[PDB]
């Protein structure tokens, strides 16, 4: 809530900014083991009786 | 950087100088004014 957000975020925002791409990067990647676990085959099959 | 400036795509006020009636309003300077002047003459 500060009142200088402007000075703050133009002397500091791109340390953060690539601290949250690599956290951003992370998400990702869990993702990708999400992906890459369960979506092995794509083929949807009908769940037989 | 951060300053003052002009944002983009802004509505600008734009005055004329003569109708036979010639005005000049006196505007309000707040925090710096960009002025155009688009004529050959040097009125
Ligand atoms: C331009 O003028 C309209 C009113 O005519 C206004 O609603 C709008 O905020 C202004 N926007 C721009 C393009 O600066």
């Amino acid at each position: 809530d500060s009142t200088e957000c402007s000075n703050l975020l133009l002397q500091y925002g791109s340390f953060c900014t690539q601290l949250n791409r690599a956290l951003t990067g992370i998400a990702v990647e869990q993702d990708k083991n999400t992906q890459e676990v369960f979506a092995q085959v794509k083929q949807i099959y009908k769940t037989p009786p | 950087t951060q300053d003052l400036f002009l944002p983009f795509f802004s509505n600008v006020t734009w005055f004329h100088a003569i109708h036979k009636r010639f005005d000049n309003p006196v505007l309000p300077f707040n925090d710096g004014v960009y002025f155009a002047s688009t004529e050959k003459s040097n009125i």
